[PDB]
């Protein structure tokens, strides 16, 4: 069953995405070059996916994870404390290919041994869906602006209507994505910490220090 | 306290007894107020160094520490984690 | 507690770790969930119990499931019976042990 | 002396005589560079070092900043030595 | 400490023999029956108090309670006049028993 | 089948060693961890010396500590325990035994020894 | 070239069923083909119509070559001792900025990892927690050697050439015993 | 009698660990592991593997230290399976000796 509704995370303003949305950063077909994390690092990125989520709840921690990481930089006295954010509801047309679905065809078809267990692991943990290439201002329902003052330690909510959405009955993708066999020398499933997240999301949502998944997931 | 979640990890000699260490940090309240005296609190736990082993309690605060999601701090003698939204908002 | 219970193992399949507990000097515990309902708590300790040195075992693979939602199966040894979680609806039992689940090989 | 907002930049591991040591090169581009070891004398039988080297490790593996206080060394050209290790906040800085 | 009973017995061909033996801390399943024919080799019976090892004729059985452990010889050839001996393998010391005799 | 022949006791004067020999056939002498265990004159059984099946782990019992050395030879399939500073306790019947659940770590035995009587008196 | 171990290494005859002893490593026929006095050696020992196990192969006097653990049913195999006591000096021996690869572990025995930089082997560097006079090392090295294997970040290793081990086979480079490894970039006094 | 057999071109897929039935001394760390390049017919897709472990004297075994470096990072390997078999899920598990990482064609063919 595909997910009717993805939400995905941003840091633009709702003037901007309300009008250009997002855009992939580069022209990667590959499944675990999204996944594992290597086509979003720094000066590698050439990701062809826009990566989301299908839960709610995932979206939101990510953005209760930052509230802390922004009135703690308040504490050192290098943040300013105030934080916007944004959760775009984004109706599923049929460009959209689940990642667990999507990681689980690749290493079927072409051999065990090319992917990682972690990266087919965050790949479930995060019910992320891929945007191919583009996600039209059409596509765009919902925006959730959350505002916080450090002084006050109150947060307000409010939900925008897209003024230029287009009501259709569409759904996800059910089948997955093909790529050909990565001549890419994977070395880990890069994420980030508090909480753990995929090195595509973490990046497309806006230094960032990204993390090996198999030099942590195993105590030492 | 409730709702709590570890901001600094960390262990250090004790000159009390030499065979004793204290993994001893602060904590800090998920969405609280920086000014709010009760966001930030003292957070300290001992472990016996003749034992060959990691305490149960350390593999547990490690891995919270790590993926960061929120505890309930029972006065520390022990800390349980936010089963629900309507448990541990 | 001892419940008595004739020593058996038990087979819970398809669970992901949540909720972990923890004491200065007691055991650690971890509830376990499939598709968002609780199934059974198991717990582990290094100064007490049948399966005292358990523990290390258990806690190299523990923290591991924790960190990645992995799909678990749990084998639980019900002769202990603990309350240490405040209105637990769900038992809590001792633990014995941790199995990754592989779909595919069709085990789990 | 206490040290305060240090990522770690070398980890070493080494023999010295019977002993071995282990120690920490930590730079920030901001000051200059600290360097400290930290040796088994007498905790040969203890857990302490391999705790350390644990922290160590994590500190290192998971790329957060440290605050440490390390003894000064009167001898120029070797590391001090260390007491407390501490992970700095994750994607932050040390209060 | 782990304690047979009784010291000494008698019963004739075709009857049923019981002997009892009890440790002081449990030892689970954790259990080795043992025959001792007074100048010879012992040679194992009952394994882990419930099972039987290969060759071994079947009246021998086992019962595991906890703490408490009872072996039942459910009918007496002239065979099974032994010692028996209760041993623990949980922890240290890997302590045996102080035997029973069986005769008429 | 599987046998298990001790060879080697006599009267010993307190304080002298003595070589306890066990000879087995028709098996891997020590793919299989081997003990060593005594009976004393009416009493219980008692255990004393473990062999895993290369010879990595030798522990002994609390009495045994310290005066008993415990070998195995598989060339020649020969288990040997060496009696020093032997004392008036160990006047007992000495045999070997095999443990049964193989390659390594039971503390049951399978097959034993007709046993070999070393005694210590002035 | 192939690295073969001296002659003073090998047990009178290896366990049946295949399985060698511990700390012991089955043959192949490039490491017997590597010394004559080995081939001299069990030419003279063994006699009669006996054909032995390899992993490679086989020995009668002539050697045949066949699949990987094929030959394996036969119940004679040899068994090279793993670990040789050189005699050389107890020394320092750096080599720098090489990463792991190819690790083996066996029964009761060693972890080792072949260390490599720009493609080829360097140094074959090994921890034993049991056996060794490095024996206190293992639970110090083994969190190293997993980082730096997960990571793969270039590291250096240093090894003292007292115990030689061979638990690799048709291995060009040489296996070692390591002391100490070392997270470091270049130009520091740390290295 | 099952002589040894030399599997070659694992990879490690899951990880399960048990405590042993036969004494209380020895944990068994197992796994199921599947080869490469074969159908899912033959048991060749999810072959059991089991190892005990020494739970007296605290630490981690090296082979373990390998089992989770290579299973995290899904790689081949050629184990020496045999001659012991320990009970898995209801059905033999053989154990391993020895596990090489294999390098290349001439290494694992």
């Amino acid at each position: 069953d595909p997910p009717a509704t993805v939400y995905r995370y941003d840091s633009r303003p709702p003037e901007d995405v309300f009008q250009n949305g997002f855009t992939a950063w580069g022209n990667n077909d590959n499944v675990l070059e999204h996944l594992t994390g290597r086509s979003c690092q720094v000066g590698s990125s050439n990701s062809a996916f826009v990566s989301t989520s299908s839960s709610r709840r995932y979206t939101e921690v990510y953005l209760e994870h930052r509230m802390q990481e922004a009135v703690e930089a308040e504490r050192a006295g290098r943040g300013t404390g105030h934080f916007i954010g944004y959760i775009y509801e984004v109706r599923a047309d049929n460009n959209f290919y689940g990642a667990a679905s999507s990681y689980f065809e690749y290493v079927d078809t072409y051999g065990d041994n090319a992917g990682r267990i972690l990266a087919g692991a965050l790949a479930t943990y995060q019910s992320e869906y891929l945007a191919h290439r583009r996600i039209p201002p059409e596509n765009i329902r919902r925006v959730t602006r959350v505002y916080h003052n450090g002084i006050t330690g109150e947060t307000t909510t409010t939900e925008y209507s897209n003024a230029r959405y287009v009501s259709q009955q569409t759904r996800a993708n059910p089948n997955p994505y093909t790529s050909r066999r990565s001549v890419a020398s994977i070395v880990g499933t890069l994420v980030r910490m508090a909480p753990v997240v995929g090195a595509c999301m973490a990046r497309q949502a806006e230094a960032m220090v990204l993390v090996y998944y198999e030099s942590i997931a195993y105590s030492f | 306290k409730t709702n709590m979640v570890v901001t600094s990890v960390a262990m250090k000699p004790y000159e009390v007894t030499p065979t004793r260490m204290l993994v001893c940090g602060i904590a800090a309240k998920l969405g609280a107020a920086a000014s709010s005296p009760d966001a930030h609190v003292p957070f300290c736990f001992g472990k016996d160094l003749k034992r060959p082993g990691s305490s149960p309690m350390e593999v547990m605060l490690r891995a919270v520490f790590m993926q960061q999601r929120p505890l309930r701090m029972f006065l520390l003698i022990r800390m349980v984690e936010c089963s629900g939204k309507q448990d541990c908002p | 507690y001892k419940t008595g219970q004739p020593a058996a193992d038990h087979y819970y399949s398809k669970v992901t770790a949540t909720r972990l507990l923890a004491s200065t000097n007691s055991r650690l515990c971890a509830v376990f969930v499939r598709d968002g309902q609780s199934v059974i708590g198991a717990c582990a300790s290094p100064y007490e119990g049948r399966y005292r040195d358990m523990y290390d075992a258990l806690r190299r693979l523990l923290y591991m499931i924790y960190m990645s939602g992995l799909a678990v199966r749990v084998h639980v040894s019900k002769e202990e019976q603990y309350y240490d979680y405040e209105d637990a609806t769900f038992q809590t039992y001792a633990l014995t042990g941790i199995s990754l689940c592989n779909p595919a090989a069709s085990i789990c | 002396h206490l040290y305060k907002n240090f990522t770690v930049q070398e980890l070493a591991l080494k023999l010295k005589g019977k002993n071995q040591e282990f120690c920490l090169t930590a730079f920030m581009s901001g000051r200059s560079l600290v360097r400290a070891c930290l040796s088994d004398a007498g905790h040969e039988h203890d857990t302490w070092f391999d705790t350390m080297l644990g922290f160590a490790i994590s500190a290192y593996a998971l790329k957060s900043r440290i605050a440490l206080t390390v003894e000064d060394s009167p001898y120029p050209g070797t590391p001090g030595d260390l007491l407390e290790l501490q992970i700095c906040p994750l994607n932050g800085y040390c209060e | 400490q782990m304690t047979q009973s009784p010291s000494t017995l008698s019963a004739s061909i075709g009857d049923r023999v019981t002997i009892t033996c009890r440790a002081s801390q449990s030892i689970y399943s954790w259990l080795a029956w043992y025959q001792h024919k007074p100048g010879n080799a012992p040679k194992l019976l009952i394994y882990k108090a419930s099972s039987l090892e290969s060759g071994v004729p079947s009246r021998f059985s086992g019962s595991g309670s906890g703490t408490e452990f009872t072996l039942t010889i459910s009918s007496l050839q002239p065979d099974d006049f032994a010692s028996y001996y209760c041993q623990q393998y949980n922890s240290y010391p890997w302590t045996f028993g102080q035997g029973t005799k069986v005769e008429i | 089948c599987q046998v298990l022949v001790e060879s080697g006791g006599g009267v010993v004067r307190p304080g002298r060693s003595l070589r306890l020999s066990c000879a087995a056939s028709g098996f891997t002498f020590t793919s299989y961890t081997m003990h060593w265990v005594r009976q004393a004159p009416g009493k219980g059984l008692e255990w004393v010396a473990i062999i895993w099946y290369d010879g990595t782990n030798e522990d002994y019992a609390d009495s045994v500590k310290g005066r008993f050395t415990i070998s195995r030879d598989n060339s020649k399939n020969t288990l040997y325990l060496d009696m020093n500073s032997l004392r008036a306790e160990d006047t007992a019947m000495y045999y070997c035994a095999r443990d049964w659940d193989n390659y390594g770590y039971s503390y049951y035995f399978d097959y034993w020894g007709q046993g070999t009587l070393v005694t210590v008196s002035s | 070239g192939i690295v073969i171990p001296p002659q003073e290494q090998i047990t009178q005859h290896g366990s049946p069923y295949g399985r060698c002893a511990n700390k012991t490593r089955a043959l192949t026929v490039a490491e017997l083909r590597g010394s004559g006095d080995l081939q001299e050696y069990l030419r003279h020992v063994t006699r009669g119509w006996s054909i032995f196990a390899l992993y490679d192969g086989t020995y009668l006097g002539v050697i045949k070559d066949g699949t990987p653990g094929g030959a394996f049913d036969l119940k004679t195999t040899f068994c090279i001792m793993t670990t040789r006591n050189t005699g050389q000096p107890a020394t320092d021996h750096y080599y720098s900025n090489v990463t792991a690869t190819r690790l083996l572990s066996s029964t009761n025995s060693r972890l080792c990892a072949v260390f490599v930089r720009s493609g080829q082997p360097v140094i074959g560097a090994c921890t034993s927690p049991y056996d060794g006079k490095y024996w206190s090392m293992y639970s110090r090295l083994r969190k190293m050697l997993y980082l730096i294997y997960v990571a793969g970040i270039s590291v250096r290793v240093h090894v003292s050439k007292e115990e030689q081990y061979y638990d690799y086979e048709d291995a060009t480079f040489e296996t070692y015993a390591l002391t100490g490894i070392s997270i470091c970039n270049p130009g520091s006094s740390l290295c």
